[PDB]
């Protein structure tokens, strides 16, 4: 008998629907992320950070410092051999 | 979600014309209702004068 009006009721609609939560989630997820690996600070030196940079990053990751640390125990007690026996 | 956004882009601009022109085409025919009164009285007159 009259004009019905659901073309323009998106005003208080855009809270209730389910991907609104994902939309408001990832507009918050996307702003403070650094763009392209920026602010990396790829070099730092504290007399042993170079040891981590050469040995303990994701790139090198080989067991050799263990080997070095193995030799460290080989370096340790054998000298104590020369202190004891 | 970009698609469901983009469907409703120019729609309110068109339904503020839909509304007006549709209700005008609804309610400019009570003219034809008061025309129908003039129709049916003349039809009754034609019926009784045919009986004459």
């Amino acid at each position: 008998v009259s004009t019905l009006i659901p073309p323009k009721v998106v005003s208080s609609k855009n809270i209730g629907s389910a991907p609104n939560a994902k939309r408001i989630a990832n507009v918050v997820h996307f702003y403070k992320s650094l763009p392209q690996g920026p602010a990396p600070a790829i070099k730092a030196n504290t007399r042993l950070a170079r040891y981590k940079a050469k040995y303990f990053d994701g790139d090198n990751a080989s067991g050799k410092p263990l080997w070095h640390f193995a030799l460290g125990i080989i370096a340790f007690g054998y000298s104590m051999e020369y202190y004891f026996h | 979600r970009i698609d469901s956004v983009s469907q409703l882009q120019n729609v309110a601009e068109t339904t503020k014309v839909l509304f007006d022109v549709s209700k005008e085409t609804v309610e400019l025919e009570s003219e034809a209702f008061e025309l129908k009164q003039k129709v049916e009285l003349a039809h009754e007159a034609k019926a009784v004068l045919d009986s004459w």
